[PDB]
């Protein structure tokens, strides 16, 4: 027994509007004491990655840059949203003294590994969270002391960034999956996200020890009218300019996912032209979904003297038949006009026929942009709506940012409104960018839930199911946990 | 300024036949509507791969209008919304094609539609760009202006805006009430004698 | 401290050794023995240049045997005889001995004067006739500057203030003082379809390379870290041989082989430290029997070859009998008792540590454990005091000359005391130096690199945060 | 013949924008050429002021032009940045070069050089006579230049040095230098100071600088095994082929010209020595996952809003001093 295991998969999802998605997700388990030092020796995870959990105390580690904005509205809810530029969100150990220190050295230490400028991640941008972004590993104690969180909202993501990237996975762009990664194809997209995490794991179904897991995520959603315009189907080929044509060696699993459920009609599905190994029925995000799968270890699929090739048949469905609109989505904008005074509203839609849910409000504001919290309005249908929770930190100038958390419970078929005023400030004429007359950005607003379901979920064993259905802990068999991530916002100044 | 100064831009439209026959199409219901057609405008915005929204507006004037005939006035504006591909929205670009009741600008609507077929297959985007029709001359303007920053400035009602683009940074109007042309005329005076900034105008003539 | 900063830059270093040469009974004639209780001064000069002087010299002691030492060298082997000898086993590096035996002896095979060994001790044949106690002195001479010191020990350092000369370039390449270094192991897997690899590490490292750097960390910290690589390939392709159905790699295209495989050993040092780096190779089946040829063109027996300053690699050939299997991958197993063999010279060649030279009609000891002897390292102590002495006063020197230039630099508090303790650490190491304490001398040294370095790069000391002096008219004329 | 043992380099790029696509094009250039020949990703400093190949208004993501054929892409498949647009500026410049640098930055970005080290330094941006132009707002004139490589000379932090600039009136930059074993080169002398404008069609921009165009067309023909001089490299790009003319000084230099290969400052070519030593060895409770947004938790880890009253101590403190003072003016 080798004590550690590879496994890796690409799903492939048509979307409502027209366009398709798709998602490459790697992840290796390790039966070891990272936690503690003495460990010296690597396989097949990472040993840059591998000695940063002992060095600082680190429980969990969660990275992302991400290209473009998730339109909810109109392409659906996904398996994993991130926001615009580059965060980054630790749970350190209960061990850890001064969480200050540790967190200025691990943000100078990433900086070197994934070529950005973490760096200029300081006290003016980062926050102690009080009820979001809780564990997503094994847990036995939630005190948010030790919780940190930040985001760049302006930095940039290109082939610099995926270098690194894919330096860090065993095959190494030469077999499986991996060659279908090419940087031109990928970014000539409408979304991009590049993202790591790091948790432990139960070891075994009893769930009496532990494991550390690492897992690599990339997703990408390709436009009709940009890229595939001609009738021709939505080919690899034509996706990567490239086929596949044998797996990684290392890995003990590896397929490719194909949804074809037809929502329109009955017991009818999208054409797939390879005829698939098997078909998997299955309850994600709380609806009935078909997949066909490809395996990539079977030599009936792909051997020596023949590759793979998979060819899909989606165009937009007509108005009628068209899936309903998710039950949350959101918006935020700014109101009035001038160099002095304005105001930040953001809108939250619940289109269920009959329920109503509680939603989680975070939101960061820079210290320049002065706000005022008398003037703070929750409406609902013209009337007042008054939170169960809020949590006000104000701001303090050169020093700290503001922070405001809410939870509010929704009505069903609504549109709810949450607005508050701020002031524009004057800085001194060296605290200015190369270029002032841009503005400065406020980052994008995080909105958490616990959606309804239209049908019940049965529990389920991570290592018997799909690497997608396996990214949240599941509670309730009835509704499922969403995080969404609204859009930035620029504002100028005088 | 050396941002537009530096550079160069090789055109390649080509759609006139296009934008004829959307002329022609626009021109006929509008003739039996009476009005502006809406459901033409969305269903016809939607085919060339836009965001569509509508917006109502009224209000209630001083006293009985004479030059325009008016005096207590509704109507519908029409827009639809291009995201740039590669970017967040939080820049964005108008062209407009402001509508009376004088059965004039068929051509305007035609060639708006046919430039925005041309620009949504296009990678290069750094904003969005908006492409509005609006219902009476310039009182849909400014109903549309006033609730898209959210700012009560004249008392005009309306219903709320569900499609945003962030912050506007500039804007160019359309008139045109023939298949062709032989000279094309700029305006740059505005309200309350306030002028724009010359290099809008030096580009302009630059492309002439 | 200026004054005393312009001091330190004409330094007189004088390095002692003590020497204790022990004359058994019926050695040295008998009238010679009525005035053997003395003592013996042979001092010598390095010629160098810049103002600094060093020089170098032996303190040796006649004193007679004391009568146990005759019964454990009366008879028997060497090792005998250092078995018993060695009961007092004090704290002293740098210090030798020596002892003087009957030139009829039969623990010394009876065809050689000398006798070398490990832990610091020799064994010398005397003469009977009386012709003078000179040959004595010179053979004695002799033994301690095939140990200890000698002008090409201390010509890695002290490189700069040397003059040049045709060779200066070979005598610059091993590595250079540190307070810690890393060593990385790393197995290159080309082919894994093919080859199915697993090595025991952490055996390996327990049983062979621990002990081996237990030894070596006199000089400094070490680190141990091992990974495998996978489709990781050279940056050369092998030429092929019809007759011998087999691939090389000449000489010429040696230079160019190692250059791939950085784009992936690098941006994983956890540290500032110098790092080293041991690959093993095992070949794809493509070109699965790999030589490397020398010069000549005849195949080498290790199969490695290594880089200064850099490290080594070694190319693993997978057995024939081993492909049989019809499954593939095939699974290998590495011998780590050779490759270990080939890592260690190649690490012990690295450092600078030659195999001794030795004196004609000489005899050196079997090969120890963990394969270092003891004045090896001590000659190694020597050469890493000179040099971190030799660094901490230029800095210093430096550091005067550029606060002396510019004016409206800011010397905070932390930068003087650092200053203070580096000059401090100066002086001792050179007092303990001449009284021939090395261990003392080798930390006092270590400290002042450390504090004449902290004080030099610290981030305040940029010219560029201060504002311009000649400017300043313009501000207060307005009000004044 | 050289006697060095390792190779380092330091290419930075000061402009910014879209419209000045030109230097950054450069910059990519020499950057493939410098792998291709052999030095690792690990001894490059690469510094860009701005991004082009990811820019929203590229016709063509991902990629980055040398000419309007569009036949060789210089940005890459494999490229690695260690200074992003906003810390590129005069000071960590100076910092990187001195070694001054702040105690907690990474060993990737930092210059680890020594005495038997090889190092190449190539600029490119808007200048003029004397001093070289980062972003807009700031600049770095000779003198702090020819400072700093004194400052590493007196440590031996190099053993040959090699310097070239791509700017109008280039060869001012040079003109203070003093320390030992240093060769310079620029494009342009002190009199030449405009500069071309030529935009490409199809991406809309001039894409690249002529001096480093003809010396990355000498340097495509250069192999790992190579024996060519640097005095091939001083016949590149005449007045002819270049509408300026390019300068070199060499005197602070110690060594012929025509027994300097270019693959001492472009290139890495180790020494090897074969080893033929060797040292003899002897042969009960479960876990638990963490629940995502409870709700009554949340409602009751804060304590309930009570209205704020002032505290009674104070109203009788600020009475009874207000009636003190009362009586003693009435009684
Ligand atoms: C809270 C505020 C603190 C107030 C302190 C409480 C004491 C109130 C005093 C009452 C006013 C008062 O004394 O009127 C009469 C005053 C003082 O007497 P007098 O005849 O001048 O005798 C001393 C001379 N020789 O005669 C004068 O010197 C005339 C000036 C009157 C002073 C103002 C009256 C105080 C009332 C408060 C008004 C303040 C506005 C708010
Ligand atoms: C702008 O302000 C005016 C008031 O000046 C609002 O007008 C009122 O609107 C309500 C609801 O539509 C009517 O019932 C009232 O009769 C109106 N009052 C007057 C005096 O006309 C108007 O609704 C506001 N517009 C927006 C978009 O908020
Ligand atoms: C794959 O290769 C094998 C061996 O040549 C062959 O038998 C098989 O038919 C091929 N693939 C198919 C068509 O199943
Ligand atoms: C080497 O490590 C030991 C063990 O912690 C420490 O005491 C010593 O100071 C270290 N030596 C150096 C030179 O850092
Ligand atoms: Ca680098």
């Amino acid at each position: 027994p080798p004590r550690d295991s590879l496994r890796e998969e690409l799903v492939i999802t048509p979307l409502p509007s027209g366009d398709v998605a798709a998602t490459f997700q790697f992840r290796t388990r390790w039966d070891s004491e990272l936690q503690r030092e003495g460990v010296s020796h690597y396989r097949l995870f990472p040993k840059a990655l591998g000695q940063l959990i002992s060095k600082y105390s680190l429980r969990e580690l969660h990275l992302s840059f991400t290209q473009g904005f998730w339109r909810t509205r109109y392409w659906g809810p996904p398996f994993l949203q991130a926001p615009s530029g580059a965060e980054l969100w630790v749970w350190f150990q209960d061990t850890v003294t001064d969480v200050d220190k540790s967190w200025k050295e691990l943000s100078n230490v990433l900086s070197g590994i994934f070529c950005a400028s973490l760096n200029f991640i300081d006290s003016t941008n980062t926050v102690t969270p009080t009820a979001s972004f809780k564990p997503l590993g094994l847990a036995n104690d939630t005190d948010h002391y030790f919780l940190r969180y930040a985001v760049l909202p302006r930095e940039v993501v290109c082939t610099e960034n995926l270098t690194p990237w894919k330096k860090l996975l065993p095959c190494s762009s030469k077999a499986g999956l991996s060659v279908l990664l090419k940087a031109d194809r990928l970014f000539h997209t409408s979304y991009h996200s590049q993202a790591v995490h790091i948790r432990p794991v139960c070891r075994n179904a009893r769930c009496t020890s532990i494991s550390w897991e690492l897992r690599q995520t990339l997703s990408v959603v390709f436009d009709a009218f940009i890229t595939g315009q001609g009738k021709k189907d939505w080919s690899l080929f034509r996706m990567f300019s490239r086929t596949l044509t044998e797996p990684c060696p290392l890995a003990s699993e590896s397929r490719v996912y194909v949804d074809i459920t037809t929502y329109n009609q009955d017991n009818e599905t999208l054409e797939v032209h390879p005829p698939p190994t098997t078909t998997y029925q299955d309850v994600i995000l709380g609806t009935r979904k078909t997949y066909a799968i490809y395996d990539l270890l079977d030599t009936a699929m792909i051997n020596n003297s023949r590759n793979l090739n998979i060819q899909l048949k989606w165009k937009r469905p007509p108005e009628n038949e068209a899936p309903p609109v998710p039950f949350l989505h959101a918006q935020r904008y700014v109101s009035g006009y001038g160099l002095q005074k304005g105001e930040l509203s953001t809108l939250l839609y619940n289109t269920h026929p009959y329920r109503a849910f509680p939603v989680l409000l975070l939101d960061t504001v820079p210290w320049y942009l002065r706000l005022y919290v008398h003037t703070l309005t929750i409406t609902s249908k013209g009337k007042e709506n008054k939170p169960s929770y809020i949590h006000y930190q104000p701001a303090q100038d050169r020093l700290q940012p503001h922070l405001l958390e809410m939870l509010i419970q929704l009505p069903a078929n609504s549109v709810t409104k949450v607005s508050i005023q701020f002031e524009r400030a004057l800085l001194k004429w060296t605290e200015y960018t190369p270029d002032p007359n841009h503005g400065f950005y406020v980052s994008p607003s995080v909105l958490s839930a616990l959606v309804p379901s239209m049908v019940a979920a049965k529990p389920v064993d991570w290592e018997e199911s799909p690497l997608f259905n396996s990214l949240f802990p599941v509670s309730d068999g009835s509704n499922y946990f969403v995080r969404l991530y609204t859009e930035p916002l620029l504002v100028n100044l005088p | 300024e050396n941002a537009m100064g530096s550079t160069m831009v090789e055109e390649q439209f080509a759609g006139g036949d296009r934008a004829r026959a959307f002329a022609r199409d626009f021109a006929a219901h509008r003739k039996k509507s009476g009005a502006l057609p809406v459901a033409w405008l969305e269903r016809t915005m939607r085919s060339v791969g836009l965001e569509v929204y509508t917006q109502s507006f009224s209000r209630k004037l001083p006293f009985p209008d004479e030059t325009h005939e008016r005096y207590m006035v509704s109507g519908t504006n029409v827009y639809g919304i291009l995201r740039a591909p590669r970017a967040a929205s939080t820049e964005s670009l108008v062209l407009t094609v402001p509508c009376g009741s004088d059965s004039t600008n068929s051509q305007a609507v035609g060639l708006l539609l046919a430039l925005a077929a041309h620009f949504r297959g296009q990678i290069y985007w750094a904003k969005d760009i908006v492409f509005l029709v609006t219902e009476h001359d310039l009182l849909g303007t400014e109903a549309w202006l006033e609730a898209y920053h959210d700012v009560n400035v004249t008392g005009m009602q309306s219903s709320p805006l569900q499609g945003r683009a962030g912050a506007i940074q500039a804007a160019v109007a359309l008139e045109l009430s023939s298949d062709v042309v032989t000279s094309l005329d700029v305006a740059v005076e505005g309200l309350n004698g306030q002028l724009p900034n010359l290099d809008l105008l030096n580009l302009f003539q630059t492309f002439c | 401290p200026y004054s005393q900063i312009s001091g330190l830059n004409a330094l007189q270093l004088r390095l002692m050794v003590p020497v204790t040469v022990v004359f058994t009974r019926e050695s040295v004639p008998l009238d010679d023995q009525e005035k053997l209780p003395f003592t013996v001064v042979h001092e010598r000069e390095i010629p160098l240049k810049y103002k600094m002087k060093i020089k170098c010299r032996f303190q040796k002691a006649y004193r007679r045997a004391l009568d146990h030492e005759e019964e454990a060298l009366s008879s028997g082997s060497v090792q005998e005889a250092e078995a018993m000898l060695d009961e007092p086993q004090e704290q002293a590096e740098g210090s030798l001995t020596v002892y003087v035996i009957s030139e009829h002896s039969s623990l010394l095979p009876q065809d050689m004067m000398s006798y070398i060994g490990p832990k610091r001790t020799a064994v010398v044949r005397g003469i009977m006739h009386r012709e003078a106690f000179n040959i004595i002195g010179r053979r004695i001479v002799q033994v301690a500057q095939a140990m200890s010191l000698t002008e090409d020990v201390l010509a890695a350092a002290l490189a700069d203030h040397l003059p040049e000369d045709k060779w200066s370039a070979e005598k610059r390449r091993p590595l250079k003082s540190s307070l810690g270094y890393e060593i990385t192991f790393s197995l290159l897997n080309p082919d894994p379809k093919s080859h199915d690899v697993y090595w025991d590490i952490e055996g390996a490292v327990r049983r062979y390379v621990q002990p081996f750097l237990n030894a070596l960390g006199a000089a400094g910290n070490f680190s141990v870290d091992s990974q495998i690589l996978y489709y990781a390939m050279l940056g050369v392709n092998p030429r092929f041989d019809s007759a011998s159905s087999s691939y090389y790699l000449d000489m010429h295209s040696l230079p160019h082989v190692i250059n791939p495989v950085e784009s992936r050993l690098g941006s994983s040092a956890a540290s500032l430290y110098p790092v080293l780096n041991f690959l093993l190779y095992v070949p794809e089946l493509a070109h699965s029997p790999l030589y490397i040829q020398d010069k000549d063109g005849a195949p080498v027996a290790t199969n490695a070859f290594h880089s200064p300053r850099w490290g080594g690699i070694m190319v693993y050939n997978v057995d024939s009998k081993t492909y049989n299997a019809s499954v593939l991958p095939v699974r290998v197993e590495v011998d780590m008792v050779r490759v270990m063999e080939v890592f260690l010279a190649q690490l012990r060649l690295l450092f600078g540590i030659a195999q001794p030279q030795l004196p004609p009609k000489c005899l050196l000891s079997g090969p120890t454990s963990e394969g270092l002897m003891t004045w090896e390292l001590d000659r190694l102590l020597w050469a890493r005091s000179v040099e971190n002495l030799a660094t901490a006063t230029t800095t210093l020197t430096s550091l005067a000359q550029l606060l002396g230039k510019i004016s409206n630099i800011v010397i905070k508090d932390d930068v003087a005391s650092e200053v203070y303790k580096a000059v401090a650490a100066v002086q001792k190491s050179a007092e303990e130096l001449a009284s021939g304490h090395l261990a003392s001398a080798f930390v006092a040294s270590q400290e002042a690199v450390t504090s004449s370095e902290l004080a030099f790069f610290d981030p305040s000391l940029l010219h560029l945060l201060y504002f311009p002096d000649d400017q300043k008219f313009a501000i207060y004329i307005p009000l004044f | 013949r050289s006697g060095h043992t390792n190779n380092w380099a330091v290419l930075v790029c000061t402009s910014r924008f879209w419209f000045n696509y030109r230097h950054v094009a450069n910059t990519l250039s020499v950057y493939r050429s410098v792998k291709r020949l052999g030095i690792p990703d690990s001894h490059i400093v690469l510094m860009l002021a701005d991004d082009m190949a990811c820019n929203p208004r590229n016709p063509k993501p991902a990629t980055v032009f040398s000419h309007k054929n569009m036949e060789l892409n210089v940005y890459g498949d494999d490229v690695e940045v260690d200074y992003r647009s906003y810390e590129v500026t005069v000071e960590n410049f100076l910092r990187v070069l001195t070694g001054r640098i702040p105690p907690s930055t990474p060993r990737s970005k930092r210059l680890l050089s020594d005495d038997r080290s090889n190092i190449l330094i190539y600029m490119t941006g808007h200048g003029g006579n004397g001093f070289l132009k980062f972003q807009d707002s700031e600049e770095i004139t000779n003198i702090e230049l020819a400072d700093a490589f004194e400052q590493m000379w007196q440590k031996r932090r190099y053993n040959e040095l090699l310097f070239i600039i791509d700017t109008c009136q280039g060869a001012s930059m040079y003109e203070r230098f003093y320390s030992p074993n240093i060769m310079a080169l620029a494009s342009s002398q002190v009199g030449e100071d405009s500069l071309s404008h030529q935009p490409d069609p199809a991406i809309g921009v001039h894409l690249m600088d002529r001096y480093t165009f003809y010396v990355l067309e000498f340097l495509e023909e250069i192999n790992p095994a190579s024996q060519t001089n640097m005095n091939d490299l001083f016949q590149v790009c005449p007045k002819s082929l270049c509408v300026s003319t390019p300068g070199h000084r060499t005197d602070l230099f110690q060594r012929d010209p025509k027994n300097v290969l270019i693959t001492d400052f472009f290139g890495s070519v180790r020494k090897v020595e074969i080893t033929t030593e060797t040292i003899k060895l002897q042969q009960m409770e479960p876990l638990k996952y963490a629940e995502q947004l409870p709700v009554a938790q949340i409602i009751h880890q804060k304590p309930k809003l009570k209205d704020w009253h002032p505290p009674g101590g104070f109203i009788l403190g600020l009475w009874a001093l207000i009636i003190m003072v009362f009586f003693k003016t009435y009684g």
